[PDB]
């Protein structure tokens, strides 16, 4: 089996209001993201014949 | 002469960077007091009741 990493989607920042200028909200919100994996595999194909 | 001014530290400033708010706090502190040797040496006049 082979495993491959998949990068996640995009986030988005925030428009901070003027009222919260001096507070901690001026930093905006937090953007998170978790990686993902995909797997590959195979199958066996066989045939036989006699003489 | 009966009064003194005990003092530990002078007027000192301190600046701090608060990235969580992008505000730059400023702090000024000092430690002082007003004390007398004995329990006398002051008189106050006051208005009538």
């Amino acid at each position: 089996i082979l495993t491959m990493l998949v990068e996640p989607d995009a986030g988005r920042a925030t428009w901070v209001a003027a009222s919260a200028y001096g507070s901690d909200n001026t930093t905006g919100s937090e953007v998170t993201g978790a990686l993902t994996e995909i797997h590959f595999s195979t199958y066996k194909l066989a045939a036989k014949s006699f003489i | 002469d009966n009064f003194v001014m005990p003092r530990q530290r002078a007027v000192t400033v301190e600046r701090e960077r608060q990235a969580g708010k992008q505000r730059d706090a400023y702090y000024v502190t000092q430690r002082v007091n007003l004390q007398r040797y004995f329990e006398n040496g002051v008189v106050s006049g006051a208005y009538a009741a």
